[PDB]
């Protein structure tokens, strides 16, 4: 079960610009993953007091070392033993699914479909595949092996719903129209295209004072699905 | 001593500038800024001091643009046929070295080219063709002022004091008007700046123009009349231009 942790591109920006486009020219690699999950560190005053206070001493007298490793003791699970466990519950227990649980989810993704829908009627650049709803589903079987219970409860989903949800906010999160243009070169320029390509727009958006390597591919892609 | 009353006449008078101006190239037919770009190149600035430390520049550079038919080339002739210490190339045909020297192997030095012409102008047809090799010489030629040469042999540096005129024709050979001149030349970034100013001409139609240059050019193709002559003779303006030389304003 791959876990990746992609690089995106431009910074805060790639957040004003549409959620997804991000990865290569396409989507569907954020479409084939479950749990997207774009992120904040935002340190809550006491975060990067510690990670500046860690750094000022990071000598003597091994005091900070020493904590972490009662950290280590009281850090819950001595993390040696909860791989043992994990192994454990992974090999002992196959759980299932309740039925109202299952209605639930199916009004949950109903709800989903719909109101996503009447927010994409406006055409809201962002998805929505019932590869989520499987993926939901996951997260449901996965807490309730933690439980390591053969059966599922509601409450029990209740969680992974607005988890998920959570999730959903992530897919959520030279002006481009000018430069949207290329549209004067595809007409009374170029009917053909050829002898244009990239490199053209390159000869006429290079001496214009103008064209970025996103921009230029942005505005391309824009007109592409656009449909210009 | 019996020339030199005629350069005091020279300098004594109030417009000798534009003698020198209009009296600069008779084959070529008005445009007086090429006129101008041409002559104060003849005539370089200080290129000394201000130490301690790197040395200013000094000389100049230029490089005409504009579509073909324009005569630019005429310039260019006149250039060298009327300074000494000028060498004249066509390049695209440079080929490389052309304006670098071999090094001959021993360890005698070919001239050539561009340094061969040394504190002078050398000028270039077109620098649109000879593609990337080259120009970066040139650059370095234009901003180290020095040529350093180091091939399978002995290494050296072989200094150049030069100013480079050149003759660029534009990416359609037209304007192009509503582009940027930056856009037009396609000559690379560096290159670009070290040239100042261009004198970019293009010719469009006027008929009283237009019966000039006919009129002008049936003239030039009659051995007679080619009784036009310039306020100064070709052979005169050389010694008062040396003269105006060894000032150091």
């Amino acid at each position: 079960s791959v876990l990746a942790a992609a690089n995106p591109i431009y910074g805060r920006y790639d957040d004003l610009k549409s959620p997804g486009d991000n990865i290569d020219f396409q989507t569907t690699i954020l479409s084939r993953f479950d749990m997207i999950f774009i992120v904040k560190d935002d340190h809550n005053e006491e975060r990067d007091i510690s990670i500046a206070n860690h750094v000022i001493n990071i000598h003597t007298g091994n005091a900070n070392a020493m904590q972490n490793q009662q950290e280590e003791n009281g850090s819950e699970i001595s993390i040696e033993k909860m791989k043992r466990y994990i192994t454990y519950c992974r090999l002992k227990c196959a759980p299932r699914l309740s039925p109202q649980a299952a209605e639930k989810l199916s009004s949950n993704f109903v709800t989903i479909r719909k109101q996503l829908l009447i927010n994409e009627l406006e055409s809201t650049e962002r998805p929505i595949t019932i590869r989520q709803l499987e993926a939901i589903i996951r997260i449901t079987e996965s807490l309730a092996k933690l439980e390591l219970s053969p059966i599922a409860q509601e409450r029990h989903v209740d969680e992974a719903i607005r988890l998920f949800q959570a999730s959903t906010m992530d897919a959520a999160s030279t002006s481009l129209s000018e430069i949207r243009r290329f549209e004067q070169e595809l007409k009374r320029r170029l009917p053909i295209g050829w002898s244009t390509s990239y490199q053209t727009l390159r000869r006429e958006f290079v001496d214009t004072h103008r064209f970025s390597q996103l921009a230029l591919d942005k505005a391309l892609y824009a007109l592409e699905k656009h449909e210009t | 001593s019996d020339e030199i009353n005629e350069l005091k006449e020279m300098v004594k008078d109030e417009h000798i500038y534009d003698k020198l101006v209009r009296s600069i190239a008779p084959a070529v037919f008005g445009h007086e800024a090429v006129k101008k770009g041409i002559l104060l190149q003849m005539l370089g600035g200080v290129h000394k001091s201000t130490v301690e430390g790197i040395k200013l520049r000094g000389d100049i550079n230029i490089c005409v643009v504009g579509d073909p038919s324009t005569s630019k080339s005429q310039f260019l002739k006149y250039v060298v046929g009327f300074a000494p210490r000028s060498v004249y190339t066509s390049g695209k045909a440079s080929s490389a070295a052309g304006l670098t020297a071999a090094v001959v192997r021993d360890y005698t030095i070919e001239a050539g080219a561009l340094m061969l012409a040394d504190n002078g102008i050398c000028c270039i047809d077109e620098f649109d063709k000879m593609d990337i090799s080259d120009q970066v010489a040139i650059h370095e030629a234009m901003e180290q002022q020095t040529i350093s040469i180091a091939k399978a042999g002995i290494h050296a540096t072989l200094n150049a004091r030069t100013s480079i005129l050149a003759a660029a024709n534009p990416v359609g050979g037209r304007y192009n008007r509503k582009l940027s001149l930056r856009g037009n030349l396609n000559m690379t970034a560096p290159i670009m700046s070290r040239f100042d100013l261009f004198f970019v001409i293009l010719d469009d139609c006027n008929e009283k123009i237009d019966t000039e240059l006919a009129s002008h050019i049936v003239d030039l193709h009659m051995k007679r009349d080619e009784a036009i002559e310039p306020p100064f003779s070709a052979e005169q303006l050389r010694r008062y231009i040396k003269y105006a030389r060894t000032f150091k304003p």
